[PDB]
């Protein structure tokens, strides 16, 4: 094939900075009750024979 | 209004008196609690409790 300048100069469309992130979760801050208070779908106590 | 801390510290706090105190909002907290005496007016006119 000849070459055609023209033709072959395209444009390009291009977003400008990421910041690409994997694992994710990570930023989620999270802690416990004790133990000793739990509760399941009964919401009464999980593990109540004091 | 009213919130128990006995209740608060045990259920892990939704954030209910986060909200509240982020957001500014009369309210009032119960239960046990450490006293602290100052004099020098001052500290009051500053408004240093807040």
């Amino acid at each position: 094939q000849q070459f055609d300048f023209r033709n072959s100069m395209h444009m390009l469309t291009s977003n400008l900075t990421f910041t690409v992130y994997s694992d994710l979760l990570a930023f989620v801050s999270a802690d416990t009750v004790e133990p000793i208070n739990a509760v399941a779908f009964d919401n009464m106590r999980i593990m109540n024979e004091l | 209004q009213q919130i128990n801390l006995e209740e608060l510290m045990r259920t892990g706090d939704y954030a209910q008196i986060t909200n509240m105190l982020l957001n500014n909002q009369p309210v009032a907290l119960v239960g046990a609690l450490p006293f602290v005496t100052d004099s020098s007016v001052i500290s009051l006119i500053a408004k240093l409790d807040a």
